């Protein structure tokens, strides 16, 4: 049920990197993969407006 | 030789209208400096430059230089009851002799609207009108505008002052006179260490052979 793996954190020394809750430590582990869904608006106004969109099409994937 | 080619078209834009009609700008300027009614009512309120008012708005140019020209109706009545054709007109001095300045820097002969008037000795009388250049140039007849004239304060009021000539600033734009059938086609540039604009002031091609 427990980690694998940590990140060494980027500084001027450390000793014995191994990570203190268990797993193997690493200076480049396995990267972040980041997600999300793109926002897609509801219908904008028929006159110009400057400000942000904030209305949007509910929406999941 | 290598010369510009003469420019044949009336603009269809002013200078100071080449701004979308239907936008704001992002800029602001300064609306009210009172709040009203006297007694020490001093703020400073801005606005929005935006379609309702364009005559506040910034812009990238600005119109050509000016040296005012007298102003003379063709209906007689409305002139005045002396002889000023000499006396009024428009002149540079050189080495103590003055000659009429003919025709001059190019400037609109006139406003819209207004057919008869035309500068004293502004256009080329064979009396052709420069009206097609009102759009990036400034009035013969009218001052260029107005800069202020001193530091206001709680004291003392602000004070503006006309300009009557002009000189080129950077980000001008201006059109040449226009070239006319009985009218001359080129001119021969004077040989100097210096020139600006060298394109002649009665109309066509300058060149320095």
């Amino acid at each position: 049920q427990g980690p694998i793996w940590a990140k060494i954190p980027h500084t001027d020394g450390n000793f014995h990197p191994s990570p203190l809750m268990g797993g193997f430590g690493m200076k480049h582990p396995p990267p972040q993969i980041l997600i999300k869904n793109t926002p897609v608006p509801a219908d904008p106004p028929t006159a110009f407006n400057k400000d942000k969109l904030n209305s949007f099409i509910t929406q999941y994937s | 030789e290598n010369v510009p080619f003469h420019s044949s078209y009336a603009h269809s834009q002013s200078l100071d209208r080449l701004m979308n009609p239907l936008i704001d700008q992002y800029l602001y300027y300064l609306s009210k400096t009172i709040n009203g009614s006297g007694q020490n009512q001093q703020t400073l309120k801005f606005s929005v430059a935006g379609p309702s008012n364009m005559a506040v708005q910034g812009r990238n140019y600005i119109p050509g230089p000016s040296y005012r020209q007298q102003r003379v109706s063709t209906t007689v009545t409305q002139n005045n009851n002396s002889e000023f054709a000499w006396p009024g007109a428009s002149s540079w001095a050189l080495n103590g002799r003055n000659s009429l300045m003919n025709p001059g820097p190019a400037m609109a002969s006139h406003k819209e609207g207004e057919d008869r008037f035309f500068p004293l000795s502004g256009s080329l009388i064979f009396i052709t009108n420069e009206e097609e250049i009102k759009t990036t140039n400034p009035v013969a007849t009218e001052s260029y505008g107005q800069v202020a004239t001193n530091h206001q304060s709680a004291q003392a009021q602000a004070q503006t002052g006309w300009v009557q000539n002009q000189g080129i600033l950077p980000g001008m734009v201006w059109q040449d006179r226009d070239v006319y059938l009985q009218g001359p086609i080129w001119a021969k540039i004077p040989h100097t260490d210096g020139n600006f604009h060298p394109s002649p002031l009665m109309g066509g091609f300058g060149m320095k052979h």
